[PDB]
């Protein structure tokens, strides 16, 4: 059976691209703080192999952790836009999630989601480094459930 | 009284002997001279004594206040110079603290103070920004706090607090755009405002 | 008062002795061999990593989680529509439209507070007269589309409902300090 | 013949890699992807502007002594000599040349990174 | 058979090397008093896998202002050199058994540093350029302080061969004999390997990634491959040529677990050096080599030009 | 009822160390340089 042979291949893909997760060097606030509280022993991330990558070449996922200023925005799509193409987006706390705090400012995007498109939304200000710890996981899973080969064999 | 500050009267006084020190000295730009309950000092000079001023406060030898804390501007739209710009300015030598207000419009700019204190190069650049007084004399001055094209100075109380434009990303052109702004929420202001008066020594006389 | 950091007293002028200890530190590369046996003694020392889904962080009964609305032992909703958690909210993240129920009981019709928008402060934990709005230990309420997040009063008398057994027995154990 | 079977071997497994690694995953190119990093912003410059490095005397002296390398490196096989003593005096003078060579560039401050 | 001596000697070197990925981020990890990756494999053994996949299966993504030729010709050559210099190393009997070993080593390491130019600037952005022009300023200093050291080293033993090395410290160590020259050997190849402390050519913090800035997955894991592969390889070629292992004609095998013991105990000093020490600034590695290094090394080789003549101990020439 | 709140024990909470505290270890010069040579030369011998 060629399906069961796709899925299976499709699960191996899924289980590598979920297993090597590398967020960028990339924190803009309080939640950035909350990120490498993330890194630090208690919840390593690194044992859950995910480990931070400076360029954006070496990327996976861009955990947009803080505001997301006008000033700042063309620069997030920049280097959202230089990632290698099976790419994600971790929103991270009130900020990036919808503006939070600085919702009604004249300097602010409300919300990440209008300049990339987000996959996981981390609520919090700032949300624990369980949380966040939590979002990546429920990445892991979100990812973990794509069909890429077997769309294509049914395409 | 375990609820209620103290005073400390002794530092009011001394801090109203240098002000009427400062008058006396500097007759031909101070406007006025005030020691508030809270024991400090506050300066109001013309807008062209602003150079000798801070140079006399920087280095005379009694006055010693080198260090600037703060340089900020107040916009207050119903007087005729809506712009209040306001020097807090730190003395190490004596322990004090003193308070140099000046103002403006938007087209009458105030002469900058980068020859006498050098943080007031950035100061001065965020008061440009945020409400639009020109600075004399201010090497590279420009924006320093908002967008690269943004337009209008957003501090001032005519200014919405959220602003004119906001940005998008727009797949068409792949671009980050800016579009005039639609709020799905649109801010609640909230009249809290009691109707009573809670300072009776603050009451304005009647006009 | 105050003290130097790199100020030195004196001197210990010139000797055979600490010369040649001077050279030997800066030979045999002393300082370096005392950073690396620290760093090999933090090797041999027993990590902080906690297995993270089986064993949690340890948190406390004040912990500002998950927003949730509260109901009596008769099972009447706590709320009476009396807004002042919206007008204290900082982030103006709720809406409290509502009118008589009915019988006649002041309730709400909308109570939406947008997770997206709150700061989580307990403001309105802390402002609320009748202890309906309480933020419990739910954090792990991710989800993979901005809209769930916009909470109304459906989802927050659900998360009510749902983490009452925990929420009434935080409130037990703090509410005498608040 | 084996050397260079191993070589060639060794060839045909980055080339099998880099060819795995450039047909293997789905492509998506675009401008904004393929434009260079600059930290998130437009480059200033082209990258290819002269760049004015610091070190130019040490580079110059670095291949001096590179080929002061080239010389003392038959030592191995000059040591098996007959007559040991020339071996011995003229690999003295060399390397005291050379370490004089180095000792005056030192003191002239050629090796100090002149901005 | 010798396809098949060329796949038992290149096969458990890149499991090795993956696996030496796994170490170093573990013992960072216990280092940093947090644990390393334990979950992909069943004490983390498929981590290395999972990241090799994932890098294989993610996109190259070739940019505009780009020398193609070069940004493709440098990752492979890093790797087929790193190999290449894996070659002639006896443990303790070479695959290729060369003449002069050491000097092979030499010409293949400076290629190396070639790879890693060609890449710099191919890649056609600042970054690059930086990283490009620091791993000159490093192959410079260390260059010069490598080939004086070898030369000295190689005078105390006969050949530029490398069986005669193992026939030189059949009785005792080259450390106890020439241990400055070890010393300042491995600083050598940690300035070689482009480690910690002086990595500076793909340096995190004052850089973005240094060379590898534009270099996306894939060829990026081929750079990953060869800067680890030349990591075990500076540690294997330290070992044979200074802690030398203990060599009988009737078994190797003894001599082929003492080498691996050796490798995995400097490969572990490589890993805990990075864990200890802070960066240097690349012109301080230059003023350190040529102001420290270089005269003591030179004072050196001028000791052991003397030390066989007047010892009356010149080495044989087989 | 009495009053119950979080404070201090009634003798105060015990010393706490603040101050710098280095080891102050190692071999002297003259040891490591007199093995060191010593080493030099049973190795040239
Ligand atoms: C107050 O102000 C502020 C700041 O200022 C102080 C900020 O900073 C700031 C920004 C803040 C942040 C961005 C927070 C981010 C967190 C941090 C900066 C701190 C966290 C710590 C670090 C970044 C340092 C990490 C340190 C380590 C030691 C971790 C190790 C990391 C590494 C990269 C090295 C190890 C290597 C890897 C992880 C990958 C290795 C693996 C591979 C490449 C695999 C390759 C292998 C192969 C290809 C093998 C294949 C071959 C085979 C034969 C295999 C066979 C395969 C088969 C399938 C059979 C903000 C916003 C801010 O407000
Ligand atoms: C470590 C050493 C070895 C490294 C190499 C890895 C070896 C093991 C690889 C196993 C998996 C092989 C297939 C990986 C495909 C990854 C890319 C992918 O999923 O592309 C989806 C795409 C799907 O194509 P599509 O028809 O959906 O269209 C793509 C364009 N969109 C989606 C926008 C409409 O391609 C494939 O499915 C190709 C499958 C090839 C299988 C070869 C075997
Ligand atoms: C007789 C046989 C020996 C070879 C000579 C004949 C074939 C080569 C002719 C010269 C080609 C020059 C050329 O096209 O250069 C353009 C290219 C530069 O072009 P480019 O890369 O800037 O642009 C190409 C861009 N695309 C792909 C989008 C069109 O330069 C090279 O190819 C030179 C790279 C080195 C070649 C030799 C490598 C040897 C191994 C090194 C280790
Ligand atoms: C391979 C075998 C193992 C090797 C050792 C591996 C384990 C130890 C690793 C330690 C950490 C290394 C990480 C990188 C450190 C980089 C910094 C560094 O080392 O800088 C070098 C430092 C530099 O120190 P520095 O830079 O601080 O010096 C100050 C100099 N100025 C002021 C000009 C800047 O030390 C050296 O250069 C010393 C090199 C070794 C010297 C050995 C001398 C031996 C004795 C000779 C004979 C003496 C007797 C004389 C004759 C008597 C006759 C009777
Ligand atoms: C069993 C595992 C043992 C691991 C030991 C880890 C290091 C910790 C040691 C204790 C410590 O902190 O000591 C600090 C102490 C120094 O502490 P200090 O800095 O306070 O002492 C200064 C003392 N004066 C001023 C007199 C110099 O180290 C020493 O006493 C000696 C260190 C230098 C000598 C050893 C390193 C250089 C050796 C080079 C030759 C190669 C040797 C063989 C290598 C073989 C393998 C490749
Ligand atoms: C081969 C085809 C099948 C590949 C695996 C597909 C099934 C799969 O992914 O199983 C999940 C299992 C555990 O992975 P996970 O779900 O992340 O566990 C979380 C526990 N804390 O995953 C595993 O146990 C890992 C399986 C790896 C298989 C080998 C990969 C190449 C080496
Ligand atoms: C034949 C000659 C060659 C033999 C082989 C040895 C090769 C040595 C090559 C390098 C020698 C250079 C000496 C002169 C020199 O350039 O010294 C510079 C140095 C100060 O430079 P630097 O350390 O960079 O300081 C920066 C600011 N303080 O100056 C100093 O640090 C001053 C040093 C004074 C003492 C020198 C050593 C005397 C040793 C006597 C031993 C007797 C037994
Ligand atoms: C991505 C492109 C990469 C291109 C660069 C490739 C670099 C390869 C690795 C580095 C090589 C550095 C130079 C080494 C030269 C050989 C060293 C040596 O000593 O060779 C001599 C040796 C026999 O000499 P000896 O040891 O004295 O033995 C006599 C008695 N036993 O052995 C011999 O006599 C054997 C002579 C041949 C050995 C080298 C074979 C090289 C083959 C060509 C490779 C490149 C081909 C072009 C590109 C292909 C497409 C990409
Ligand atoms: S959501 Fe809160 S914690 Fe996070 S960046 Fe905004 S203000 Fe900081
Ligand atoms: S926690 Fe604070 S920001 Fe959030 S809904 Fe309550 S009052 Fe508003
Ligand atoms: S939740 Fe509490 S504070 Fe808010 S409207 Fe209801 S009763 Fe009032």
């Amino acid at each position: 059976r060629a399906e069961y042979v796709v899925t299976k291949l499709d699960d191996l893909i899924n289980w590598a691209r979920r297993s090597s997760l590398w967020p960028m060097t990339f924190g803009l606030a309080c939640c950035a703080v909350e990120m490498m509280h993330m890194a630090a022993p208690r919840y390593d991330m690194d044992r859950f192999g995910v480990v931070f990558r400076a360029s954006p070449r070496q990327a996976d996922v861009m955990i947009v952790a803080g505001t997301l200023t006008n000033k700042m925005a063309p620069a997030l799509r920049k280097v959202y836009d230089q990632m290698p193409e099976p790419r994600y987006v971790v929103s991270m706390g009130s900020c990036a999630n919808g503006g939070g705090y600085y919702h009604y400012s004249y300097s602010v995007v409300r919300g990440c989601d209008r300049i990339v498109p987000v996959d996981i939304y981390v609520p919090g200000c700032p949300p624990t480094a369980e949380a966040l710890l939590y979002g990546i996981l429920q990445l892991q899973r979100k990812i973990k459930r794509e069909q890429k080969l077997k769309i294509w064999y049914r395409r | 009284r375990p609820t209620v500050r103290p005073r400390s009267d002794v530092t009011h006084k001394q801090l109203s002997a240098f002000g009427e020190y400062v008058a006396e000295i500097l007759p031909k730009y101070v406007q006025q001279v005030q020691v508030s309950c809270l024991d400090e000092l506050e300066i109001c000079i013309h807008p062209d004594g602003v150079i000798p001023t801070l140079t006399f406060l920087r280095d005379h030898t009694n006055a010693q206040f080198k260090s600037l804390a703060d340089l900020t501007a107040v916009d207050v739209p119903t007087r005729q110079n809506r712009f209040e710009i306001v020097y807090n300015l730190l003395s190490l030598r004596f322990n004090s603290r003193i308070r140099v207000k000046t103002y403006a419009d938007e087209l009458t700019p105030i002469d900058s103070i980068v020859s006498v204190h050098i943080a007031a190069n950035w100061y001065e650049r965020e008061v440009w920004d945020m409400f639009g007084v020109f600075f004399f004399n201010h090497p590279d001055l420009r924006r320093i706090l908002t967008d690269y094209g943004f337009e209008g100075h957003p501090f001032r109380k005519d200014f919405p607090l959220t602003g004119y434009v906001e940005l998008r990303y727009d797949d068409e052109v792949k671009r980050v755009v800016a579009e005039p702004v639609e709020l799905a929420q649109e801010f609640r202001k909230f009249d809290l405002n009691s109707p009573w008066e809670a300072f009776p020594a603050y009451r304005q006389p009647p006009e | 008062t105050y003290k130097y950091v790199n100020k030195k007293e004196q001197e210990s002028e010139v000797d055979m002795k600490s010369a040649t200890d001077n050279a030997a530190r800066i030979l045999m590369w002393t300082e370096l061999i005392r950073g690396l046996g620290m760093t090999l003694s933090y090797l041999f020392r027993e990590p902080a990593t906690i297995n993270y889904p089986f064993e949690k962080g340890p948190l406390s009964p004040r912990f500002r989680g998950e927003h949730a609305l509260r109901r009596y032992p008769s099972g009447e909703e706590r709320c009476i529509a009396c807004k002042l958690c919206e007008a204290i909210c900082p982030a103006q993240a709720i809406t409290i439209e509502a009118e008589p129920r009915a019988d006649g009981s002041r309730r709400t019709t909308r109570y939406d507070i947008d997770m997206t928008k709150c700061i989580y402060c307990g403001f309105c934990q802390e402002a609320c007269p009748v202890d309906a709005i309480v933020e419990g230990p739910n954090f792990e309420f991710s989800t993979e589309t901005h809209e769930e997040l916009l909470y109304n009063k459906e989802k927050l008398l659900n998360n009510g409902d749902k983490w009452e057994a925990e929420i009434a027995a935080n409130i037990q154990a703090d509410y005498l300090y608040r | 013949m084996n050397l260079y079977t191993v070589i060639f071997i060794n060839i045909l497994l980055s080339l099998t890699l880099i060819l795995v690694a450039f047909w293997l995953p789905q492509m998506n190119l675009y401008s904004e992807k393929a434009n260079p990093y600059e930290c998130g912003f437009d480059p200033t410059s082209s990258a290819r502007l002269p760049f004015s490095m610091k070190f130019f005397l040490v580079a110059i002296t670095f291949l001096l002594f590179d080929l002061e390398i080239a010389l003392l490196l038959p030592l191995p096989w000059a040591i098996q000599t007959i007559k040991t003593s020339t071996m011995m005096i003229m690999a003295f003078i060399l390397v005291t040349i050379l370490s004089l060579g180095l000792a005056y560039e030192w003191t002239q401050k050629g090796l100090e990174w002149t901005e | 058979m010798f396809f098949i001596n060329i796949l038992t000697l290149l096969v458990p070197i890149l499991i090795a090397m993956a696996f030496l990925t796994l170490v170093e981020r573990k013992i960072l990890g216990y280092m940093q008093l947090r644990k390393g990756p334990n979950i992909v494999g069943p004490y983390g053994i498929l981590q290395p896998f999972a990241d090799a996949m994932k890098l294989f299966m993610k996109e190259p993504m070739r940019p505009l202002t780009t020398s193609m030729s070069l940004f493709i010709i440098a990752p492979t050559l890093s790797l087929t050199l790193a190999l290449s210099l894996w070659v002639p190393l006896p443990m303790p009997h070479p695959l290729i058994n060369l003449n002069l070993g050491i000097l092979f080593i030499l010409a293949t390491s400076s290629l190396s540093v070639y790879s890693i130019l060609w890449s710099g600037w191919a890649s056609n952005s600042k970054y690059s350029l930086f990283g490009a022009l620091r791993a000159v300023a490093q192959t410079i200093s260390y260059e010069v302080t490598m080939a004086i050291i070898l030369l000295s080293v190689l005078l105390m033993n006969g050949s530029y061969s490398l069986q005669t090395l193992i026939t030189t410290q059949e009785h005792m160590w080259l450390l106890l004999p020439a241990w400055p020259m070890a010393m300042m050997w491995f600083i050598s190849t940690l300035a070689e390997t482009n480690r910690a402390p002086f990595d500076l050519t793909e340096g995190e913090s004052e850089l973005v990634s240094g060379f590898n800035v534009e270099y996306a997955a894939g060829p990026f894991a081929l750079f990953f491959m060869a800067e680890y592969t030349n990591i075990i390889l500076m540690n294997a070629l330290t070992t044979i040529i200074f802690l030398g292992p203990l060599y009988y004609i009737n078994l190797p095998e003894l001599y082929s677990t003492n080498f691996m013991m050796e490798a995995l105990l400097l490969s572990s000093t490589f890993l805990w050096i990075r864990a200890s020490y802070p960066r240097f600034r690349y012109d301080q590695l230059m003023h350190l080599l040529w102001k420290n290094f270089l005269p003591l090394t030179l004072a050196l080789c001028m000791w052991h030009i003397s030390l066989p003549i007047f010892t009356a101990g010149v080495p044989p020439y087989m | 009822s009495k009053v119950k709140q979080d404070m201090p024990p009634p003798g105060g909470y015990g010393p706490i160390d603040y101050k710098r505290n280095l080891p102050r270890r190692g071999l002297s010069g003259y040891s490591m340089f007199a093995v060191g040579i010593g080493a030099l030369i049973f190795g040239y011998w």
